């Protein structure tokens, strides 16, 4: 009576009340926790296998940019950029490394050219002074894990005790058999005994903004599972 | 409840990290060594005959070195001494199309044959960049060693120590 | 060749380089680190073993209070206080439960009487407009509990999953045969496998202000071991 | 019989003392010393009194440690062989001389030939008050009471096992 | 090609080494060492009875201290304890003039008997400054305990602990 | 068939194009190469020998000092300055210690005192306003090794993997059976298998400058060995 399934940052088999999401501590980096996963009404229990199952993660950040008369056009970023599967040509990245949106004009703002390495941008348009637009690069430079908690707070300890980086997690394309991500660990938690996700990074995170373009979600994580019903 | 693991464990090593090491390095001095890795005390390290490698080597202004440049993994006992006896990896630079051989299978750039290494034992990574080049820089750059996240590609081997009895063996060998 | 040993906030086996002290996160409580314990050059292991060894610890916080005029005499406190070992009789709590001092005038402000569960004191002295006074309460309301590292910051988990209030701390006298305090838990930590208590609670802590009359160290936490030489 | 119980304390001839100040743990506030013909012996557990106050009459500060430490001749520290490796600020100095529980007994027994040292060394770390041993005191047994012990001591001349305590 | 080599090798230690240490001193204060050698790990060495040491310990203005100076070199296990069973060179300052003494076999000065050295041992060179002199430097001063490039005088023998069968018996 | 000889800076054996000299790093200090040994068209090997073979090498620096009206007589240098065999009295040295040269009057300079662990000398003339002077002082607080070359820049690894120092080399007095160095190491080369010295050091060295007046070369290195014919 095995059957997989698949999770997500929101709702789905939790109703959004057997799941939370959360910002992070940025000024002391610390190993917070930005997700987690009750086990609702229902379920026997939960299995999760890496090297046998999937992964899914597309964090991004969020700012707060003016404008002026004599506009820039360019702007710096203190959260290193990369590519997501091979160039830096945001036609064909699988999805965006970056997203704008100016607040005064509710409308997008189209990137013309990216400072690679430099973690500078160049802006196809012109913002207006005293002109607000938001951002949502993607996050890297930072660390994940998993644990799991025994219906307290007491924790049974940790998956699997080694990290992982996100800038390695973007660099990996998503969407290919193969090449798909599968983690190191076994677990299997019953009802009420949580697990959360950790994440140890100097830089913030943004689940949700209400004025992001694209889909109500900033960022996401969905996974897959081997559940007893 | 966690599923109980063995010692053995499959990794991915890269820049990052606090045991390994690096340094710049300008054109015309191939001695200089700009990663250093650096055994850890009672963490025994493995490497089969094939592991990738993406040697991510780049300018300050971030671009891939000139292709003439040159790569040279090494493994070296204590004394901060090189060996011939014992070395992996002399290949070039602009020939790995980084982008995309960070992925594949094929591009994948495998090992000459395996390697140990004991709770103090350090490899270098020189670099021969010809002359008239641009200097190197790390922080705009990176290096790997293994593919454990995937399913096709090889991973390197940690073990502790402890949880041996023919580490008096390994040590023999060195 | 197995000796046993007494450890400090402080110095001692560790010359105040393998020791670190910290203060911990209020705002958001967290279960943060406040002291390790690094093993130094020298040793082959350390042990504690609960149930057979000891342990004291004597935490206090720091406020600050101004004066007036027509002065009060009296102050609340945001942090529950407690007697040590019987009674609220200042002469004889085997240690005090308050200290307080001036800073204008660089002397004592000896404490006249205490509305016990109210958290609220009166004071013996009549302080000055604007004067500055420091005081350092006891804490109470936290929990407590120890772990480990495996030379990274990879911990191994935790000695014992349950934790220990610090009011109880408080309670129970310190100084007394039986009564002495014996946790559960059994471990062993060899080069560079630090150790490091957690504390979670609202309240902060302090280790040192260079004005806290009583001996240059505000709290303290100390231990017994069973070292290997 | 030959083996007789005492407590020793400061005023004695044998026994010797100096002024400290602070951060100096290497400087032996009180040094034993073995007389000649006077063997003495410490079983696992027996009381002290460590009183260690400031010149005006005061406790010093309570982070301050107390390590008692074997010596050999040569005036040589000994790491193999140490007994009451404590802080100060724990004694509760008016009911500890009394009581059976606040009592202090030692980590492991001791033996002491016609030619030893011990010492007690002083960890005032910093900021705090220098050290006076006519404003100070110190023990080791409890001869006079039932429950507490105290020290064994035997003149050589009496014994045939003098040897063997002398290896 | 390089020619094979043993496991024990021969050497001469000094003060710009980076697992000795060092400090400076001042006068009348013996037990404050000046030289802090230590055992790295995965290391033995050891001295044979009689090896040479060239005990330069200078002024801050670079001038030999008082005669009356004395040097101890002194064994230590661990617990950065002193011991006395077990101790080499006790020896004044004023008698070794430096100049030839690290050269010529006459003036040469070796131990007084052999040593060793395990994975964790500390060794210490304590001066005896008699009282109201001139306070000792570091930087312009020196030490060593060997002569291995000349072919008369003896010098250090160093193993790594990995190469023995008998590593449990000098354990022991 | 086996034939001792010796070797040099310059030619001999080697033509000056079977060897090279040069410079190291100082900015940077790196365990740079100053000299080269390729084995040249005829040979069949060449055999070193520590503890059995001997070695010279003289360093020295260079700088550059210019005068005064009120010239001054006195200089210092960062580079530490020692004795070679015995006292700093520069008669009798067994070579000098510093040499001098002024530039505008083509002629030497002779010293007068020296500040012997200072690092500073007196001269014992007066060198004139906007007059330049070249000095060559010896090289000491500098490590050596030895190395080998597989025909291409593949290292075989090192002779000896323990370095020597500089000062050390000026103490111990060439010159003297028994007090002759011999180092430790054994070794052999064949055709195109050249050596490479080593050294680690801040200061610079110096081989030539056309204008040293001592015989062209300002510093050397010269060694025996055994060779096949």
């Amino acid at each position: 009576q095995t059957q997989e399934y698949t999770l997500s940052h929101t709702g789905g088999l939790l109703g959004s009340s057997k799941v939370t999401t959360a910002s992070n501590q940025t000024a002391p980096q610390r190993e917070t926790a930005i997700i987690s996963f009750e086990v609702p009404r229902k379920f026997s229990e939960i299995e999760y296998v890496g090297q046998r199952d999937a992964t899914r993660f597309v964090p991004r950040t969020t700012e707060e940019i003016t404008g002026t008369a004599n506009d820039d056009t360019v702007v710096q970023l203190q959260a290193n950029i990369q590519p997501i599967a091979g160039e830096e040509d945001m036609a064909d990245q699988d999805y965006p490394v970056v997203v704008a949106y100016n607040v005064t004009q509710g409308a997008q703002v189209e990137i013309a050219d990216v400072n690679y390495a430099t973690d500078e941008v160049t802006l196809a348009t012109d913002p207006a002074d005293g002109d607000t637009v938001k951002l949502w690069p993607i996050m890297g430079d930072g660390e994940v894990q998993f644990r799991l908690v025994n219906q307290f707070g007491q924790e049974e300890g940790r998956v699997y005790p080694w990290a992982t980086p996100l800038y390695r997690w973007h660099d990996f394309p998503q969407l290919k058999r193969g090449r798909e991500i599968n983690l190191h660990g076994s677990v299997t938690w019953q009802e009420n005994e949580t697990v959360e996700v950790l994440l140890d990074a100097p830089q913030a995170i943004t689940w949700e903004d209400a004025d992001y373009p694209e889909g109500q979600y900033v960022s996401t994580f969905e996974q897959d599972v081997e559940i007893t019903l | 409840n966690i599923g109980n693991l063995s010692a053995e464990k499959q990794i991915s090593l890269y820049d990052g990290q606090p045991f390994i090491s690096e340094q710049d390095v300008a054109a015309g001095d191939p001695n200089t060594p700009a990663l250093t890795i650096e055994g850890p005390d009672g963490y025994v390290i493995a490497v089969d005959a094939g592991t990738p490698i993406a040697p991510e080597f780049r300018d300050s202004n971030g671009e891939k070195l000139d292709p003439s440049t040159r790569v040279i993994v090494q493994k070296c006992d204590r004394q901060g001494n090189p060996l011939g006896d014992g070395i992996i990896f002399n290949d070039t630079l602009g020939r790995f199309n980084y982008n995309k051989m960070r992925t594949d299978p094929d591009y994948m750039r495998k090992t000459a044959k395996s390697l140990m290494v004991d709770e103090r034992e350090i490899v270098k990574v020189f670099v021969d960049v010809p002359d008239g080049a641009n200097g190197y820089d790390a922080e705009r750059s990176r290096f790997t060693l293994g593919d454990d996240t995937s399913d096709f590609g090889k991973a390197v081997e940690i073990v502790d120590h402890d949880d041996l009895t023919e580490g008096e063996t390994q040590a023999v060998k060195s």
